[PDB]
């Protein structure tokens, strides 16, 4: 929200739309260079209101530079992927029950997996203590998850060890 | 017919006297053994409707509907278990007893010759259902939606008895056979007005026309799955059925009197078909679906072309199996996560990869897929109604598009798009679920080979 | 598995000789065919579309109005 | 279209063509060229509007296809034969375009103005 | 495993050359990016101009076209 | 829709909106964020139950005081509906006429 | 297939490689630990450029919020390492 | 605006967890899948097609005769070349 990411975002997606504009990448280059100067003369003034003003002017002047189908790299939401594979992600709590036959189909996996079940079954008391300790009243101010000081796990780990993309 | 009346009545003490843990086995077994002879019931031939005994007989329509009932008990009861599977024995034997007795009065009703026996057995059918859904319905606040539900029925459902007895003493016999051949034209005037309106609206309360359709949704969300497959697979087809028969008389009257109701059903088909699109809480979707198809049925009844009946009855049966099954899917999804709310969980193409095929297959059979009996019936009905009015196809086919949209929308967002991953409960399938689904679809797909069984008396 | 596909970063992707053999072969097929039957064909295939010179046919001239 | 014939022949449609001649009938100077027997014309079934004069050629082309089946090319010559005959014919309807356009100009102009003298 | 090597592109004589020459005239003293100079140098950069695609295989193709009538002419 | 005006956020709106907003948010994030072992069933969150209950139309059965309501509903089921009554009765009667007189040119119609 | 994964050696060679292609600073000091700003004093707007063209090297993701604070090269390798599927 | 050092340590040891978990996740010891405890072949597929020829063709051999109207075909094209031909043609070149 600060001037930093405001300006820097406008710069970044400005380069993005500019990418989508031209072709052969060289014209994109020296145009992007003229822009590099267009923001390069900037930033050397600590005057307060003048700046945000001129920025907004770059918000309209930028908004002119949007053609409706800006280039979107595949993995983010966009017309290529954004979880093409999503029917392939099966959470590890499934397979908690397979048939003991098929549980014997792959005999050594559930060994280590059992070392995890004990890893985090032994845990969560250390976790709840550390968290209930650290949180300021209500835990309002922090969306973060600070680490553990004693030797061991980082407390809210379980979902953060994920089924991976394909 | 009496050979079908005894074996269930004997199926009552089979329940009552038995060792614990064998009640489901005994009931299911002998009930399917009933279903065999229910399939024996088809001798029907030529012209005269077969008559077993002077008290009650069967024409065609009664035979498909009856076969559907006696087939439906074992699957129903088969489905109701594990809804509880913990209680005192008295609860179990009471519940199975109630399903039995309900089936008995249903067989009475469909087979009944004489309309007063039909009527007595009619409300006598309604009571057991009420006891089922109210005594334990999972009772969200209970809504008191069994009882004043019975008031929704009787409120205007009683005076049809009056009108009947009038028909009795004027013409003598209320036997349906002799009410046929003696039926005499009734001119359009104000007395025949209140009469026709009496009988008509009296049955029209059951298959909900768009005016009264508030009847179903609450009663059908409060129903335990057995009471649901009872309710929407059958108890509407009673109203439409009796409608089929008592429209024998009222010959000219049903034109000038029909027209407003036809209008209301052609518009309400679209309206209901719409409102069922946007709702949450899956258990309701299939309900309003039932309201839609039943509106289509009423449309088929009032216009008297034989095509209209063939498609009509075909829609009674096909919608019976389809709607019933689809309910049982909603339930099989409900035991997994306790919601009733559709949007809550998702996925289940990943998980339960087989249960997909039954979701898909059933939804398609409610999508009006061409070989499916649902599209046979719906198709002939559309033919009849287009014959009646060249214009009405805008509304009809518009119902085609909407019914497509929600029928295929249910197939998604329950079944597809992501796993909500905070669930971690659902236990893969069952053999019983597959048994239920199979017992639904497999006959509905086979009937799509030799349908001439299920097409109506006129054929 | 590995076909000797040689995943490469920043240089010209390696190529199978037989492949450009195939593609070039089919280039020769397309144009060999096309100018082949272009020597076997015509873009004006028959006698030409007519002309008003017979629209005189002055023998037809009106009888009664000399 | 040389005669009206009659509907008492029990025949609507191609047994009644516009007449047995497909197109015009040419009262004009002289008759219409030769003939192709309607019975043969049916027993080799020919789509209407595929069915005209020059069929002398066409039906021979339909010979040439089943003449040599495995040959794809077969007769390019008979192909060009009904191509030529119907070339000349469509050119004939061109000449009818000519005749009538010039009749318009001549009798329109001459008779209008020289009628409007007095 | 891949052995990318390094260091040899140089931004020379390759259209980024002329780019940085115009920018040079503007006094911007280079932008960045010898990488896209990879996008130029190589077996690339000779490329093809269109109608060359419709000139791809003409040589052998209407070569054999030239010979083609040699069957009916001899 | 169309982010615009690039609000200066002032001072209160900064302090109030920021601190209070992300306050309640992070409170509830961390709230359902517990995600321990030993819960077999759903996480049950009281959210979306309000959605369901309210969208079950809690004010439906009570009443509908007039205001503009009876006008919006009555005129909402009025114009198209009753006019469709009139058109199906119209074309109805026309069809009956052309059947009973003249010709509808049905010729062979049969199954109807 | 799309066989080759990006392994730790590979990604190291890549971030390292392209940062060595960046001209305005020299290959002189480039190390996973070597500070991505404080050492080289590069423009923060210019680190926005580095993450830009490096994203265009690997072609994916890199949301603006997380791209803001990246800095040191080993760290960038880390982000690409957990976001992509990397470790043995 | 670099980071919180707390988040540096957290992210780091979370990486440790991804390390070990994925080391686990790759499975190929002992090939864990252990489920229990020229012409003639093409002529056999030619049977796979040929048995349908037997059945279906049989179904039609009794079928066609058993029922009055089916397999109704366009009357074979007849030419004046056969039977009697009337032309009288020659020309244009
Ligand atoms: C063609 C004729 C005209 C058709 C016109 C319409 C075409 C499009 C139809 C809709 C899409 C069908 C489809 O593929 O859905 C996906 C659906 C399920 O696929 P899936 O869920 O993606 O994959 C399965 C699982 O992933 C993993 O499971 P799996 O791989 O281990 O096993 C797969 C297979 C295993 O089989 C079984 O479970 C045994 C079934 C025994 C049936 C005994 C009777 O099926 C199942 O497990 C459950 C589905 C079968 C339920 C019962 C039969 C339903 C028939 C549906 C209509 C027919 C579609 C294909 C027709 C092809 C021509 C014959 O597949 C089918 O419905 C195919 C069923 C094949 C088995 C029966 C074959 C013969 C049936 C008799 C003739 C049927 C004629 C029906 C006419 C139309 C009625 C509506
Ligand atoms: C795990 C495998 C599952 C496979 C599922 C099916 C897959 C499709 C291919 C099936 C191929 C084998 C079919 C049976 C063998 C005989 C065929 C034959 O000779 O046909 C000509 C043969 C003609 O001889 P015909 O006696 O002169 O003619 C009588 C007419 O067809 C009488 O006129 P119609 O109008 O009744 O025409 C018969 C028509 C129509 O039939 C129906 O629509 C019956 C509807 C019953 C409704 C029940 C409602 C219950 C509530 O049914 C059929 O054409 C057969 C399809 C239905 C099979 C149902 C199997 C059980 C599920 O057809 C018959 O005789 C019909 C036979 C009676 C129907 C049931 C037959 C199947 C029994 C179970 C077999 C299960 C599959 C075995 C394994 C196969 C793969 C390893």
């Amino acid at each position: 929200l600060t001037h930093q990411q405001k300006v820097l975002q406008l710069y970044k997606r400005a380069l993005r739309h500019l990418e989508s504009r031209c072709v052969h990448r060289d014209k994109y280059r020296y145009f992007a260079c003229l822009l590099r100067a267009r923001f390069d003369e900037h930033k050397n003034e600590k005057d307060m209101v003048k700046a945000t003003q001129l920025l907004r002017e770059a918000e309209k002047e930028f908004w002119h530079g949007q053609h409706p189908q800006p280039y979107i790299f595949p993995e983010s939401p966009g017309g290529t992927s954004y979880e093409r594979y999503e029917c392939y992600k099966v959470p590890e709590w499934c397979l908690d029950d397979w048939h003991p036959s098929e549980k014997a189909m792959y005999p050594d996996y559930f060994a280590k997996r059992e070392q995890w079940k004990k890893l985090r079954r032994e845990s969560w008391e250390r976790e709840v203590k550390q968290l209930q300790e650290e949180t300021p009243v209500g835990g309002p101010r922090t969306e973060a998850l600070p680490p553990a000081r004693k030797q061991g796990d980082l407390p809210p780990l379980w979902w953060h060890i994920v089924t991976r993309p394909r | 017919m009496l050979k079908y009346i005894i074996p269930t009545m004997m199926l009552m003490p089979l329940t009552w006297l038995s060792k614990n843990s064998m009640i489901w086995i005994n009931t299911t077994l002998h009930s399917l053994l009933i279903s065999l002879t229910s399939l024996l019931l088809l001798n029907q031939f030529g012209d005269n409707s077969l008559n077993f005994s002077l008290t009650f007989f069967s024409d065609s329509l009664s035979t498909p509907l009856l076969i559907l009932t006696m087939w439906l008990l074992p699957l129903m009861l088969m489905a109701s278990q594990h809804h509880l599977s913990k209680e005192n024995l008295a609860r179990k034997k009471l519940f199975i007893s109630m399903l039995i007795l309900l089936q008995l009065f249903l067989i009475m009703t469909f087979t009944a010759t004489e309309l007063i026996f039909f009527y007595i057995m009619f409300e006598a059918t309604l009571v057991p259902t009420l006891i089922i859904i109210t005594r334990w319905g999972n009772q969200t606040e209970r809504l008191n939606a069994g009882l004043y539900f019975l008031f929704y029925t009787l409120a205007g459902s009683l005076p049809l008895l009056v009108a009947l007895i009038y028909i009795q003493n004027t013409m003598g016999s209320l036997n349906f056979l002799i009410l046929q051949y003696w039926v005499q034209p009734m001119p359009n005037s104000w007395s025949n007005t209140f009469m026709w309106l009496a009988c008509m609206m009296a049955f029209m309360v059951k298959m909900p026309l768009y005016g009264l359709h508030l009847w179903l949704p609450k009663a059908h969300v409060e129903a335990p799955i057995a009471g649901s497959m009872v309710l929407a697979a059958i108890l509407l087809k009673l109203g439409g059925y009796g409608m089929m028969r008592i429209t024998l008389l009222l010959n000219p009257i049903t034109d000038f009197m029909a027209y407003p109701f036809i209008m209301l059903s052609l518009w309400g088909m679209i309206m209901t078909s719409s409102i069922c699109l946007r709702q949450t809480d899956l258990k309701s979707l299939i309900a309003y679906s039932s309201v839609s198809h039943m509106a289509l049925v009423i449309v088929a009844i009032l216009i008297q072309t034989p095509w209209s009946y063939m498609g009509a009855t075909a829609l009674m049966i096909a919608h019976g199996l389809t709607s019933s099954m689809l309910f049982c899917l909603a339930n099989s999804n409900y035991e997994r996560v306790h919601s009733r709310t559709m949007i809550l969980a998702r996925g289940l193409q990943t998980l339960l990869p087989l249960m997909a095929a039954w979701w898909l297959l059933a939804s398609l059979t409610n999508l009006a897929l061409p070989p499916s009996i649902n599209l046979i019936g719906e198709l002939f009905v559309v033919m009849s109604t287009f014959s009646w009015s060249n214009i009405t196809i805008i509304l009809m086919g518009l119902n085609m598009v909407i019914t497509a949209l929600y029928s295929l929308y249910m197939l998604i967002t329950t079944q597809r798009g992501k796993h909500t991953h905070h669930i971690n409960n659902i236990l893969p399938s069952f053999t019983r679920e597959n048994a239920l689904m199979s017992l639904h679809m497999l006959p509905l797909l086979l009937l799509s080979l030799n349908p001439k069984i299920i097409l109506g008396p006129l054929y | 598995g590995g076909a000797h596909i040689e995943p490469r970063y920043r240089q010209f992707p390696q190529l199978t000789r037989s492949q450009v053999i195939q593609a070039e072969f089919f280039s020769a097929t397309m144009w060999f065919w096309i100018l082949w039957r272009f020597w076997h064909d015509s873009d004006a295939v028959l006698g030409h579309f007519p002309y008003p010179d017979p629209s005189q046919w002055t023998d037809e001239e009106l009888g009664i109005p000399p | 279209a040389r005669r009206y014939l009659g509907d008492a022949s029990v025949e609507p449609e191609p047994l009644r063509m516009p007449t047995f001649p497909p197109d015009y009938g040419f009262p004009e100077r002289k008759e219409r060229e030769m003939v192709a027997t309607q019975q043969e014309m049916n027993d080799a079934q020919l789509v209407l509007q595929q069915r005209d004069y020059c069929a002398h050629y066409l039906i021979r082309f339909l010979k040439c296809k089943r003449d040599s089946f495995p040959n794809f090319l077969a007769c390019k010559h008979e192909q060009h034969d009904w191509d030529y005959c119907e070339h000349l014919d469509y050119v004939k309807r061109m000449k009818e375009f000519e005749r009538e356009r010039r009749l318009l100009q001549r009798k329109k102009r001459r008779e209008q103005r020289e009628a409007d003298m007095a | 495993m891949e052995l990318p090597d390094y260091k040899q592109w140089k931004i020379e004589g390759t259209p980024l050359e002329t780019v940085q020459e115009k920018l040079a005239a503007r006094g911007l003293r280079d932008p960045w990016g010898r990488n896209e100079a990879w996008r130029y140098m190589g077996g690339f950069a000779n490329n093809v101009s269109f109608v060359g695609a419709l000139l791809k295989g003409f040589k052998w193709g209407f070569a054999a076209f030239v010979v083609a009538v040699g069957a009916e002419y001899y | 829709l169309d982010p615009a005006e690039y609000d200066i956020s002032s001072e209160t709106r900064k302090a109030q909106a920021e601190r209070l907003a992300i306050r309640s948010r992070l409170k509830r994030e961390y709230q359902l964020q517990y995600n321990d072992p030993s819960r077999r069933g759903v996480v049950e969150d009281p959210a979306l139950i309000r959605w369901t209950c309210a969208r079950s139309a809690n004010v439906y059965p009570n009443f509908r005081p007039n205001t503009k309501t009876s006008l919006l509903g009555a005129l909402f089921g009025i114009g198209p509906l009753i006019f469709w009554y009139y058109v199906f009765k119209t074309d109805r009667d026309r069809k009956e006429k052309l059947i009973q007189e003249g010709k509808l040119d049905r010729t062979f119609n049969i199954s109807y | 297939s799309d066989a080759p994964p990006l392994t730790l050696e590979g990604i190291k060679d890549r971030v390292l490689y392209v940062l060595k292609l960046y001209d305005k600073i020299d290959p002189e000091k480039l190390s996973v630990n070597s500070h991505f700003m404080k050492d080289l004093g590069l423009d923060s707007l210019d680190q926005v450029e580095i993450i830009m063209a490096m994203e265009d090297e690997f072609g994916f993701e890199i949301p603006d919020i997380d791209a803001e604070k990246l800095m040191c090269p080993q760290e960038i390798v880390d982000y690409i390492a957990d976001k992509k599927d990397v470790y043995e | 605006s670099g980071y919180t050092p707390d988040e540096k340590l957290r992210l780091q040891q979370l990486r440790e967890l991804r390390r070990r978990w994925l080391k686990d996740q790759e499975l190929s010891p002992r090939e864990p899948v252990l489920p229990p405890r020229t012409y003639r072949h093409s002529i056999f597929a030619f049977t796979h097609v040929l048995i349908p020829v037997w059945i279906i063709h049989y179904y039609l051999k009794y079928h066609v005769t058993t029922k009055p109207y089916t397999i109704v075909e366009k009357k074979p094209r007849i030419f004046p070349g056969d039977t009697i031909l009337e032309t009288g043609e020659v020309i244009p070149p």
